[PDB]
């Protein structure tokens, strides 16, 4: 599970002011709900929080009551641990447990929360800048990592956007928390819609490039069910991927090599 | 521009 960086022929290297993040940060603008509505599970043991008794799954929709299983993971074949097929095709919001419940570490409804467990290395292409591949194979519906950042508010982000876009790097590297808008519306508490920013703060996932016949997909994780205005940002495999192919994935959902490609980005 | 999630 380490990060490597490899350039082939380019003379150009990470900038020394780019900084490597375990978790995202919130600025000082934007909310967190009392300590005092927060609710886990009881659950006892371990959990058993892959059937419908666990509250962590109530706003899931279904000798006587069933008694089946619902936690939007595989619970025993080959594909354990992988997104369940039904959640890849209909992309709903991953309820996923937290620290909250009286289930642990292994609570098979806790995968983007344990983090990325597939080593990555970051190899630079030569027309994208930089791309990311994986040094072992990915089967579909795997995760591979989550977009990290610092997480900012629709006004201050308006306030980079421009003060960007306009004098100077084009280069955008904000994710939107929009999942759910737107519802619631108004206004509670105070106050009566704010987003993630990594530009000088984030993961290996900051330096996946877009196509229009992705092979990677990102889905809304939930937790604390209070804490998901600011939900974390999932970037599942949509598709079985050998080793050295660039990860990908469609910035909404251009030199992409892909037949279908959308004309631009965004 | 920025990166999103709608449907
Ligand atoms: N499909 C695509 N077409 C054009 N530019 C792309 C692209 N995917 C990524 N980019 C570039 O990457 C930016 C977003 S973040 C991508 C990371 C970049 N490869 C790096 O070396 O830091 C875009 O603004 C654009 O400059
Ligand atoms: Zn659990
Ligand atoms: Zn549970
Ligand atoms: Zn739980
Ligand atoms: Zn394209």
């Amino acid at each position: 599970l380490p990060i490597s960086i490899v350039n082939r022929e380019d003379d150009a290297f990470l900038n020394p002011n780019f900084r490597f993040i375990d978790h995202s940060i919130i600025g000082k603008n934007v909310p967190v709900a009392d300590q005092s509505f927060r609710v886990g599970c009881s659950c006892a043991s371990d959990e058993e929080c892959m059937y419908s008794t666990c509250q962590c799954l109530d706003e899931m929709a279904p000798d006587p009551y069933t008694r089946k299983k619902r936690f939007a993971y595989y619970s025993q074949g080959a594909k354990k641990g992988l997104l369940r097929d039904r959640v890849l095709q209909s992309q709903e919001p991953i309820y996923e447990c937290h620290q909250g419940c009286a289930c642990s570490k292994d609570c098979p409804n806790r995968v983007v929360e344990r983090g990325r467990t597939v080593p990555l290395q970051i190899f630079r292409t030569k027309d994208r800048g930089w791309g990311v591949k994986c040094p072992v194979n990915i089967k579909r519906g795997q995760f591979v990592d989550r977009y990290l950042g610092e997480i900012i508010t629709s006004e201050e982000a308006d306030r980079r956007r421009a003060e960007s876009t306009i004098a100077r790097r084009k280069d955008v590297y904000l994710f939107a928390l929009d999942k759910f808008s737107d519802p619631d519306s108004l206004d509670p508490l105070l106050a009566g819609p704010l987003e993630v920013d990594g530009e000088y703060m984030s993961g290996p996932t900051r330096f996946i490039n877009h196509s229009c016949d992705p092979n990677m997909a990102i889905f809304a994780r939930v937790g604390d069910h209070a804490d998901k205005h600011i939900h974390d940002l999932a970037l599942f495999a949509i598709k079985d991927i050998p080793k050295g192919t660039e990860l990908t994935f469609d910035y909404v959902n251009c030199l992409c090599g892909t037949a279908k490609c959308r004309g631009y980005l965004w | 521009a920025r990166k999103s999630t709608g449907g």
